Formats: structure tokens, sequence, C-alpha cells
RNA sequence: AUUAGAGGUCUUGGGGCCGAAACGAUCUCAACCUAUUCUCAAACUUUAAAUGGGUAAGAAGCCCGGCUCGCUGGUGUGGAGCCGGGCGUGGAAUGCGAGUGCCUAGUGGGCCACUUUUGGUAAGCAGAACUGGCGCUGCGGGAUGAACCGAACGCCGGGU
RNA sequence: GCUCUGAAUGUCAAAGUGAAGAAAUUCAAUGAAGCGCGGGUAAACGGCGGGAGUAACUAUGACUCUCUUAAGGUAGCCAA
RNA sequence: GCCAGGUGGGGAGUUUGACUGGGGCGGUACACCUGUCAAACGGUAACGCAGGUGUCCUAAGGCGAGCUCAGGGAGGACAGAAACCUCCCGUGGAGCAGAAGGGCAAAAGCUCGCUUGAUCUUGAUUUUCAGUACGAAUACAGACCGUGAAAGCGGGGCCUCACGAUCCUUCUGACCUUUUGGGUUUUAAGCAGGAGGUGUCAGAAAAGUUACCACAGGGAUAACUGGCUUGUGGCGGCCAAGCGUUCAUAGCGACGUCGCUUUUUGAUCCUUCGAUGUCGGCUCUUCCUAUCAUUGUGAAGCAGAAUUCACCAAGCGUUG
RNA sequence: GUCUACGGCCAUACCACCCUGAACGCGCCCGAUCUCGUCUGAUCUCGGAAGCUAAGCAGGGUCGGGCCUGGUUAGUACUUGGAUGGGAGACCGCCUGGGAAUACCGGGUGCUGUAGGCUU
RNA sequence: CGCGGGGUGGAGCAGCCUGGUAGCUCGUCGGGCUCAUAACCCGAAGGUCGUCGGUUCAAAUCCGGCCCCCGCAACCA
RNA sequence: CACAUGUUCC
RNA sequence: CGCGGGGUGGAGCAGCCUGGUAGCUCGUCGGGCUCAUAACCCGAAGGUCGUCGGUUCAAAUCCGGCCCCCGCAACCA
């Protein structure tokens, strides 16, 4: 089938995205990046667990698809079918090439698009999971089971942010009281003091 | 719905045109060809005659371009003609000739070149061009800045042009846009041009409204009736005006009186006021809300 | 490319712009007594075969058109060449195309 | 191998700055250039006539000839281990007055000023520039306050 | 290029639902729009470095006075070119004698390494950039060694 | 490829003929063989098809359609 | 006998490109252009990547004038998603012959009017560069013109590509020079500018075959080992969704992922072309363990029997 | 104070909406005989002066958008030079120097030359 | 490159010549005939005569240039 | 000038 | 694999080369002739040019992707 992942592990080439020049690329194996009860508000899933990368390497689209399933499978058994929300925060955009044989050797050896891969950095979030803070030890096991589908090493970190938002869990609840944050579906909208005053009236009444 | 065009992105990429272009006063395409001087001239000014006819006046200026802005060497306005006898009709063709003639003689008088370079004292309307006199200071030379005016045959900007060349300005031109160039046969008869210069074309229009309808005549000419300028004495009025211009083109500015130093405009609001109004607007919005509660 | 059969251009003999009659130039017949032809036929005589190269690797698919201008003033009677860039098709003053009308 | 086109690789060099396209400001045209004027070259893409070749964009030369619309400049071009003072004819739009020479011209004035001045006073006033000297000895007052302590903050995993 | 939900309106459409029917209502499902949100670009970019590339740092310079011009012209105007005169604290640091002309051999297979970098799964592979090496070069060290580390060499004594 | 036929004839060389010119020269008419044209010849060199449908269950296709060439491999023979 | 034409591999002479991860076949990286590579001056390679060229244009050239585009919204008989009319929004989302990049809004676009600066002629300069040509281009100067009221603008195409030496031929040019002892006239030869072309694009006039072969050389270069590499082949782990009636792991094991090996094939071209004898079998010795059997043991979905998995282990066997 | 004509820089000047504009001015506006040009005096050209600041324009306003300028982001990212530094690698730390960009949070909202008015 | 002869209704061809005439055949349309496709006979439509210029009272016709096609003949950038 | 064929228990 | 050719009513094929506008044979269907079927006669339906996207006033035709099919090559040791 396809080569081992050792062949395409290190960020060797410049980013080679599927574009006008590189056409004919087969679709990535991962197509669904959010699953669980993704239609949930911001006030029921406070805890958020990360799988942070520690290596500047490439993660295949097949590893991303496999790790999404293995982490999905464990959460379904653990926190039911609707007690979490998984978000794969790496999209495979780099196209890898293959110089398949069948002799020509290296004459005109510019490969054809083989598959797609995601260039991850050091300290970059690979996959995130929000759930009730009760089920804390249930996500660390879901992410621990997902590391084995990935080359290199990764750290599992439980964020101090509230859910998938960019606000600390220590400051979230109050910033909703004085209405700096209005719940907007899966996320929240920050509201500054810069707009027209008529919008301020619409909130405080 | 439909996508909004003028969004945040629209203004982030928007590049305004030049101020004089956004306002619609300068054609920078033609200005680039007018004002700039050849590089091997080195501060030799390139004078140009600016003619701008407005609704109630005619402005004739002469300027050369500098880095900090055009500099007006002298200017003549139509609202000065009442001094020289032209009471009413300060924007017609015959007035344009006077304003051009005034600008010319006023400029030469500031150069000590009024004695030399008289021009056409006996106005004819023909193709006249002053040439420099050897052994004398060279004749002044400028170019016509029509601006944005559509330059067709009989445009008033060429009336001031004819007034300037008859005053003693060496302006390059062709006798094709003058009123009198017959288009279908491609000739120029100076006589009909002499009519427009002495204001005869309007004189007959007063005569045309004589037997047709006088009440409409009173409606088209009211200050003509108020200043008692009948079609009889119009042609001699301009001839008296021209002679009064060539004999005293000097301009004496109006005396500048000190004024009470008041302010009609609204001063710009400060930040403390702008910031405090928001506190009142929000507080009043609340103290009006618990009244409903 | 289409060229009008008349052109008002500079005339060397008249010394100024004058109307010229435009026509296409063509090679004349090769004279049998040109020095190069005389030398060639003396070299080709006898035995030895072909003595000068014969070009075979034709690459161009065109010519540079040359217009034979001709002063029409009744007493000058001068001509001169005038070259133009290459073109495959070429005609003199035909169907001076119009701007905007139904096509069929 | 690359092509040898004239405007090769000048995608950004001759492009107009952001939100600065359109008609050219006329002050560039009404700018005098005497002979021997130090001038720096900067190709503008709005005007395609008389553009300098890309190997002079950013170089600085001196004017030696002035025509109606352009000037002749003598620029130094390095060509494989030898410098060539070569002449180019560039139209005014691609030209600026170099402000590298003026700070010398300005410094000449005070030198010529402070020479005729303080001559009759006799006071010998330093003229040559001198590099930034080692700073003098001074006292630092700690009136009241005492220097606050600095200690490295402990690490905490960001991601 | 691309993920996800929100808030909109029939702006339209998809099965309908009580509607004969009706933008009237009804749950809708979609696209559509408005705010957000996840993820990217050698052949995208508002921004934007480090390293880098020009030029200048005086006597061939400044400052007065006068002539020449067929060039340029409101105007001994503009510019250029000529003369004459006056100014030396030699106008940043550091280093160092420079300039210039003939005749001219060999060479025109290269290779290696740090960093940058293209093709390739990769290679003691193929191809570049910058500098330094090897080649042309011994010596001390790396057991061994074209290239690494130290250091470059007349013949010797002492020291380090 | 080979061969056969020919003023019914298109082309063609030298020479000759005529015309123009002071002459070199130029132009014209004429112009053999050979090609062109038209027959013959494969125990001359050589060549000797494609796609669909169709019979009492299936299978197969005697049959049919179509495209095609100078002919579409006949009698025989064969994993030689 | 001497000329002329046809035929003439019977015979003679000669030729039968280069680049190139060996050569051939295939391509054109052989002359050019755009973006990238390219490491923020410039320069910079590969049979690197995405493309383009051997043209087209009497206007699609040159002025001047007046206009404003793509798209969308709301309307208006036939009329609909789309015919035409009107208003509004519209920084270019259009257009400018073509590839791409740059540039452009009272224009460089669109529409008209008049036109031939796409003309004649010296030098200088830029680009490639040896700082030589050609090509292309930029500033001038002298003319003759075009256009516009004019300033001006224009010697081709908004800019970056669209092209060609000597020799020969041809045409044009002058009250031109020579044509030989002088003169006249044809002729010829000069001088100057165009054109007829060399695409292997700084420019020979050119088909094969050789297993009958030859010579000079080449390890600069292939066919074998050896070396680096390990895609491919082979072998083994990790995670555990599942299989195994039940039960993840007795035995297995998907989606993934980490390695080892050099008994497979490739990739490469370092060594050898003044030669290292190039397939198999036969013979014979030794070594390896990734263990088929045998010794000693652990585990089974091991009752016995048989058979599986694993451990120490290469002592001894592995045939006709 | 402010305007007109011609400008220089070309959003601190733009855009949306709202308010107020003395005097002069700029405009709207009134006409088509002549000049000139349109399918149409709408535009353009021309002749005027009854009316009006409604609009343009000018000024001001908006917890306005944009733009301009700071802070923050951050000595972070990146980076010159150096080591017989670490690590199987991928990469990372240190030494020596240089040093960014969003989000987020402030402030600002045209200066100005020549000539001529008005407020006499 | 030279010589020759061809280009015409949709298709082929005549007429070109010693200039004023554009016909035929097939195909297309209608009538008649036959048992009917055919066959048979008539009628209707179907040509800037390759293009351009000149000459002529009058050319598709004479003359010239151009383009295409065929045959033969030639070949120093 | 051409023009094939046949359903049949009674 | 790399190169080439091809895809057009039910069947087999033109038209592409070089741009406008879809045809041929057969079959199918309907009505007739016949006692009936076939042959024959009259009449009609049927593809939208593999598919996706471009250039163009206009594309079966010119250009690119995709899918399917066929042919040729794939040598020297």
């Amino acid at each position: 089938g396809r080569r081992p992942a050792r062949c395409y592990r290190y960020c060797k080439n410049k980013p080679y995205p599927k574009s006008r020049f590189c056409r004919g690329v087969p679709d990535a194996k991962i197509r669904i990046f959010d699953l669980g009860r993704k239609k949930a508000k911001v006030d029921e899933f406070p805890l958020c667990g990360h799988m942070v990368s520690d290596e500047y390497e490439q993660l295949s689209s097949e590893a991303l698809e496999a790790a999404r399933i293995c982490a999905n499978k464990y959460m379904v058994k653990s926190c039911g079918k609707d007690g979490f929300h998984i978000r794969v925060r790496l999209h495979p955009f780099h196209v890898i090439r293959i110089n398949k044989m069948l002799q020509t050797g290296m004459r005109g050896a510019f490969g054809k698009p083989q598959g797609t891969v995601a260039r991850v950095h050091i300290g970059q979030v690979i996959m995130s999971i929000r759930t009730k803070l009760q089920n804390k030890e249930h996500v660390v096991e879901a992410l621990r089971r997902a590391k084995f589908k990935f080359p290199g090493r990764q750290k599992i970190h439980i964020s101090k942010k509230w859910g998938f938002t960019k606000f600390n869990a220590d400051e979230f609840e109050d910033m909703v009281a004085e209405k700096r944050l209005i719940p907007d579906g899966c996320g929240v909208k920050y509201i500054p003091n810069r707009g027209p005053l008529d919008k301020w009236r619409a909130l405080h009444s | 719905f439909v996508k909004v065009v003028k969004n945040k992105a629209y203004f982030k990429r928007y590049q305004v045109k030049f101020r004089r272009r956004r306002e619609g006063k300068t054609d920078y395409y033609a200005r680039k060809r007018l004002v700039i001087q050849d590089k091997n001239k080195y501060n030799t000014p390139k004078y140009r005659m600016i003619v701008r006819v407005t609704n109630r006046d005619i402005i004739c200026q002469i300027a050369y371009a500098r880095i900090e802005g055009d500099m007006i060497v002298c200017a003549a306005y139509a609202h000065e003609l009442p001094k020289y006898g032209v009471k009413v009709g300060l924007t017609n063709y015959a007035a344009a000739y006077c304003t051009g003639l005034l600008l010319a003689r006023r400029l030469l008088n500031r150069f000590g070149m009024d004695k030399i370079y008289e021009g056409q004292v006996e106005v004819t309307g023909d193709e006249y061009n002053v040439e420099s006199i050897d052994g004398q200071p060279g004749a002044f030379t400028c170019y016509l800045d029509a601006g944005l005016a559509r330059t067709t045959t009989g445009n008033k900007v060429f009336g001031a042009l004819k007034g300037a060349v008859d005053g003693g300005l060496s302006i390059p031109h062709s006798t094709k846009r003058f009123p009198g160039y017959d288009s279908e046969s491609k000739e120029f008869n100076a006589e009909v041009h002499r009519k427009h210069i002495m204001g005869q074309n309007v004189a007959d229009y007063m005569r045309y409204l004589m037997e047709e309808d006088e009440d409409a005549y009173k409606k088209q000419f009211s200050q003509y009736i108020k200043n008692n300028v009948t079609p009889d004495m119009m042609e001699e009025m301009y001839k008296k005006a021209h002679a009064a211009i060539r004999e005293n083109p000097v301009y004496e500015k109006k005396p500048k009186r000190e004024v009470k130093k008041k302010r009609w405009n609204r001063p710009k609001m400060s930040l403390a006021q702008k910031k405090d109004r928001v506190a009142q607007k929000k507080a009043s919005f609340l103290r009006a809300q618990e009244r409903a509660a | 490319v289409n060229v009008p059969k008349t052109r008002r251009t500079f005339c060397k003999k008249c010394g100024k712009h004058q109307p010229h009659k435009v026509t296409q130039y063509k090679k004349g017949k090769d004279s049998l007594y040109a020095q190069g032809k005389r030398r060639y036929d003396r070299k080709q005589s006898g035995y030895g075969g072909q003595t000068k190269p014969i070009f075979r690797k034709k690459a161009k698919t065109t010519k540079k058109i040359v217009l034979r201008l001709e002063c029409v003033e009744p007493n000058c009677r001068s001509k001169r060449m005038l070259a133009i860039k290459r073109c495959k098709h070429f005609e003199l003053g035909g169907d001076k195309k119009r701007k905007g009308q139904v096509i069929q | 191998t690359n092509t040898k086109g004239k405007r090769r690789g000048t995608r950004y060099m001759f492009s107009r700055p952001f939100r600065k396209h359109g008609v050219v400001p006329l002050a560039t045209y009404m700018r005098i250039y005497k002979k021997g004027d130090i001038v720096d070259i900067k190709g503008m893409g709005t005007v395609q006539k008389g553009m300098p070749h890309k190997c002079y964009h950013g170089k600085t030369g001196r004017v030696y000839n002035v025509t109606q619309h352009a000037v002749g400049i003598v620029v130094n071009k390095q060509v494989k281990g030898k410098i060539l003072a070569k002449r180019i004819n560039v139209r005014i739009e691609h030209i600026k007055h170099s402000k590298s020479r003026d700070s010398f011209l300005k410094r000449v004035k005070e030198n010529d000023q402070k020479k005729k001045e303080a001559k009759e006073k006799g006071t010998w006033v330093q003229l040559k520039r001198q590099p930034a000297p080692p700073r003098e000895a001074h006292f630092v007052r700690t009136n009241g306050k005492e220097p606050e302590l600095l200690e490295p903050i402990p690490y905490e995993f960001m991601a």
C-alpha cells in the first residue's frame, strides 16, 4: 500500500499545499474534525484536555484519523455518547510525494502526490477534548490511548482555559456576569467598550 | 440577503484619490503636462494663465508651480469691472474679454512693460500674436489652463484668452475655438467674433425680446433695466471700459479693517466632554429604565 | 496583417513628407552574369561534384514583408524599401474593419 | 538555468507600495537636479519609460547630464571582482535627492561658523567628530527607596 | 485553501404538515447573509526583522568678484564654462607606502565540512549559496585515517 | 518493380530556326529519350480485417447487421 | 569521334548532431520569456516546479475628446435565470491580442474624431556581457510630420519575449567612383540601406548496418562481487477496535505507529575496462540462528493421543 | 475667525448618519436668441438673477467603521558570531550581539503655500 | 523557381475560343406513369463563372497580380 | 424482371 | 507504469483535421398490402456528441482534469 511513516516524518520540504500547481491530490483520510456533542453550550463543558506535541514533525492524515477514532471510542464507553466534544486541531495540508518505480532511476525524479500530512510544531495542540470537570480522569485516559497512534512524543495537558474559549476558568463566570462575554453556541463572544453606545443598550436591557 | 460590499475589509484596502480630485477641481492628468518644467531649465518658471468661470464671476490668474504650491503673480476678477464701467453682466463673453485684458495690462504694469507691447488697442477679433521686440525685454509668455471646462468653439475661457493676447501676452493658440470659426466650412471671420467681444450677441437678444414679449424680457434682464443699459449703449460701454482698463490697470487692495474677533463656527468638543457624555447617556438610560420598573 | 495601398511618409528625394504608393516587393530574377554567379559556374564546371553548400535545414515558416514605396510626385519618381515584422498572411488595403456590428 | 529577461524577479521591487497606487505626486516632477548632485535610484513601476535596470534599484550615484525628462547618472556597479562606474539614463520618476551628503554639508556650516567664530575669541573649539566616548563617572542616588529584588519566576507549562 | 457551531430573513428551494389555496401560520431541511471560531500557503499578503547592499564623512571643499554663450528667457533670467581672490584645527576611529604598464605560464575533471538549501524513502546519492579547508601540507591530538580539533614548517639549544 | 502503347501530348538539354538590340545578350517557336498518362504481369518483391446480435435449459453461433480494404488467409497443418 | 539529356549502390568518396544519474528509446533542460527555487542588493544549479514563444495588429499604432468597468440590488408590456429601458451601490473584484508577474479609473480601459513618430539621419548609453556582437531597450540631437485651443505627446504595441554573421543573391539610392592607352555607350564591379537563413538559433551541405569486425583510449561510463542506502522483499515489536459460543491479549489481531535484517529486488557509481574467468549442478569444509527434529523446560480454548505458542540451545541430523 | 481661485503633502483628509451655518462667496436655480452639443438645453455650451440654503460645500456630533500614532503581545518568535554543549535522532539549551507581527487596550480625526474676499 | 492546365449552379462538366449567348448531368421540389423503390417524361428553384485591377459600346472570354491544385522540370545565402 | 413461409385437436 | 488512438440515438459508423448549423446504414414503433407473417409501401419517435471545467460572437470540433477501451514500445549485456 503506502510507505511506512518513517519515510515521511521530518519536516523536510517547504509546505506543498494542494493548489493550482499541485493538482491531482487524493483526499485526506480524515474528514470529520469535530465529534461528540458538538452542539453544546459553553457552560456545561468546563474542563478541556490537550494533547500537546513536543516534536517538530509531520503527522500523517491516517494517524490523525486513527487517533480520532480511538479517542472517540473510549469517550463513548466512558462519558456516554453526549458527555464530551472532541476537536482535532490539526488539518493535513502538506502534500507528500512518491517517486514510484514501475528502469529510469533518478532521471526526472519528481514524485507524484501520494498523501497528505500535517506539519506540527513544538508546543502545538494536536487534539482537544472538552467535557464536564467531573470526568477529568476520563479524558486523560482517552488522550493517553491516542498517543500510541502518533509518532514522536506528546504531552497531555489540562488547560486552564474554560472549554475551547481563550479565557481562563478562574475569570470566566464573572466576565459573563458583567456581560463581557455573551454565550454564542459552542463558543463565546467577547464584547469590548468600543462599539456604538446603542449596542450597549441592547445588552443591558 | 446579499453580501455587504462596504465592510471592514472594503475600507482597509480603500485608497482615496487626491484631495483636489475627490473634490473634483483638478485634472491631474492635464496638470502634469501643464505645470512641470523641463529638467534642463532649472527653476525657469513655467507661467500659465488660469481661467475659471463661475456662476457669478470670472477668475483669471497667472501662476507658476512651486514645490510648496502654485504662486499667483497677479489676478483679475470680474467683480472689479464695475469700477471700469461694466455695471451688469459680469459673466458673459464680453466680460471675459475685459477680465483677460485687465489681467494682461495689470501684469505688464508690474513688469515695467506696459509702454512696450501694447497689443490690439483697436479691437478687431482677428488672429493676432505679439512677437518680441529685439533690444527690448522679451514679451511675456504663458499657457492657458482651461481646467475642467469642455473647450468647444465659443467657450468663454477663450474670450479671456483673446483679451490677454490683445493685452500683450504671448499665449500660443489657434483661432479655431473662438466664436466665429465656421465648423462645416473651416474658416474664421473676425467680424462675428468682434460682435461677441463687444457684447452684441446679447444686445440683439434684448432687442429680440422687445417685440416678442416685454414681460419675459423684464424677467431675463432685470438689472439691465435697473442700470439703464439698453442695447444702444452696450457696444460703446465696453469700448469705454477697455480704454479705462488700459489707462489704469493697477490694483489697489481694499483697506483691511480690524474686526471684533468673534467665532461663528462651532469649536471641537474635547475628550473630557466626549467621555463624560457617555457616562450621562448610560446613567440616564438606567435611571429611565427603573422608572419603567 | 492589412496595410493601406497609400502612405503619406517622408520622401528622401523630395526631402519632406509626400504621398507614396505602397506595393509589395519581390525578388528579381538571378542574373546569369553576377560576379558570384560567374565564379560559381566556373567552380562547378568539370569534375568534383557540388562545390558550395546547399542549405537544407529550413526552419523559418515566414518572411519579413517588404513594401516598395514609390513617390507619386510627377517629377521625382523615386522608390525605396520599407520592412515590417514577420507575418503569415498579408494583404494590401482590404476590408478596412468596422468597430461594432453584427457578425455572421 | 534562469532567463535573462530585463524585469526578471522584480515582482516586488517595482511594485507600488500598499495603498499608494494611482497617479504620481507632482512634487517629484518639480524637483531640480544640478550636475554633480548625489542621487539615489529607486525604480517605480507606474512609469514604464526610462526605468533603470534592476541592478541599480537602491544604488546611489551622481548626476552628470540633464535632459528634458531624464538625467544621466554615474553609478558604481560591481562586476565579478571589479567595480565599473557606468552611465545610465533614468527618467525623473525613479529618482530622489540623496540625504546622505547633506548631513556633511550641514556639518560644514558649523565648522565654517565655529571657525570664524571663536577665532577672535581665541577659544579653540573642537571640530572633528569623535566616537561615543566611555561614559563618565557619576553618582546614582537611591534617595528613600532601596533597589527591589529580582528573582527568576518559576516555570509553568504554557500549552 | 479550510473546521465548527450560533443569530437572521423566505433572500430562494427541497418532502410536507391544517391549508382548494394564500411570504398566513406550521415544524422544518437546505443554501444565503451577519457576527464569531479551528487550521494553513515555494509560485499569497497588510505588517516585518537579524545578517546584508549602496553613498557620504572637504582643498577635486567651501566663500566672494568679474567675463563668455549661437543654449535658456517677463527680468545681466536660468544654467554651464571661464578667469581672479580669500579661506588649512587636513574636519570620524583603526591600520597601512601607493600608483601604473607591458609580456606571460599553468588551469578551465574537483572534493569535503559548519550553516542555509533543491530533487530523493534514503545514500560515503544528485544539485546549489556562504565561508573555511583538502587538492598544493608536513607537524601535535582523534589507536588507525586526504578533509575533524590544535597549529601551519629555514637548521638548532633552553623555556612555555 | 518489370514490361507494353504513343505525335492524341504536358514537361526537357545541347544544337539549329526566327525576331528585338550597336553588339554581348535577350525573347520566342520547335524540341529526343525519360518521367506523366493508359494496359499487362504475383512459380516478380510482397500482402491476405474489425465491432455487435442470433437456436427447444445453458453453452455455442449455421444465420443477420454494420464499418471497412488491392485481397481480407482458401486447401491444409499446429503450443511444430 | 566530340558535346547534350536521362538512367546508373555496378563502382567510388564521404557523412550519419549534442545534452543525458552508462548508452539507446523518450524528451529539449540546445535560442528566448513570466512566477518560484534564491537563503529581504545583484548573481546563483539539477532531465527542479507551474507555464509560454517562432505569432497577432491600418489599429490592437499616434494624438485629442468624452465616458467608466466586473458584479450586485430594486423596478419596468410581451420578457422567463437570462433580450431591452431606468435608478442605486460598486478601489477595479473588469478590460488592456497571448504565458505569467507588474502597472493603469476624468486612464494605459471603452466610444468617437483626425491621422501615419511603424517615416529620414548621426553618435551616446542600458540589458546579456569578455564588459564582444546580434536582439531588445533607454535618453538625447538634426530633419520632416501627426494631433490638440494649448502645454505637450508621438520616431510602433503599458512593461518584461516574439529572432539571425561572413560569402552569395536581390531591390532601392547619387547629374556618385572604377571598368584600366584615350573617348562615348551597354555591361560588370564598388559604396550605403532593406530583404532571400542558417530553430544544433555566435550560423557544416549529410542515412543505415556490423554477431565478420578493427584501432586509440575510458573504471570520467554500463553488465558481477564488495561499499553506503533500505523504498521494495523478509523478520519483529507497541496500542487494542475486534475474532476467539462466553472472554481484548490460549492463539490471533484491524485502523495506526516504532524498528531490525542485507539470503530479494532496486537506487547509487566509490574500486576494477595494459581483464578479478561472467548461470547452475557436482565435490568439500566451515560458520550463522530468525529452531524442522532431538535434550531440558514454561503456556494452552493441554483429559489421553496429536498439535499449537514461547524459553535455554546450533551439540547432532535434515534423505532417495 | 472663515471662504473663494490655484495648489503641496495625499484618509489625522475616507465612509455612514445627525445637527448648525452671520456676511461675502461657492452653489442650487431661471432661461435657449446667439455660440455650442445632445434621442432629450439632463449633461455640455451660452444668456441671466425671481427664489432657496433643501442639497452640495464648510463646521460640529457618534462609548461609530476605517485610518494615523502608541501601549501590550515581548526581550517572545526569529536571528549574527561561538563551543570536543545536550540529544539515537527530531531538535533544544547556553555564550556574544541584534530584535519583530496579530489579537487585546489607549490617544488622535487634516496640516499648509500663493492670491483675493467677508466678518467692513 | 520555370512551364503547362485547371478552379463555374449543392456536385462534375461545357461555354473561354474567332468577345454581346451562363447550358447539361446528378442531387433538391411538383405533376404524369407503374402493383411499387426504381425506371420513364416535363415543369419550378439552385453560378460574385477563384479573387482583384485595367482594357473593350460589350469579357465568365483579352491583359496583369494574388491564391489553390496537378504534372514535368530546376536548386551555391 | 422478383414473389419466401404456414398454425392443422376435430 | 510511461506513449499513442478511441468514446456520436437500440447496433455499427461519419462529421473533428480547419468553429458556427448532428448525419449514414440497420433496427424500433405506427398505418397499409396479405387469410396471416416476412419482404415491400407510407409515416413517426429516438442521441444531445464519455464526463468535469475552460477559450470563443458561437465548440461534437480548439484546451485541461477525470473514467473506460485498444494498439505499440519496454533493447546491449
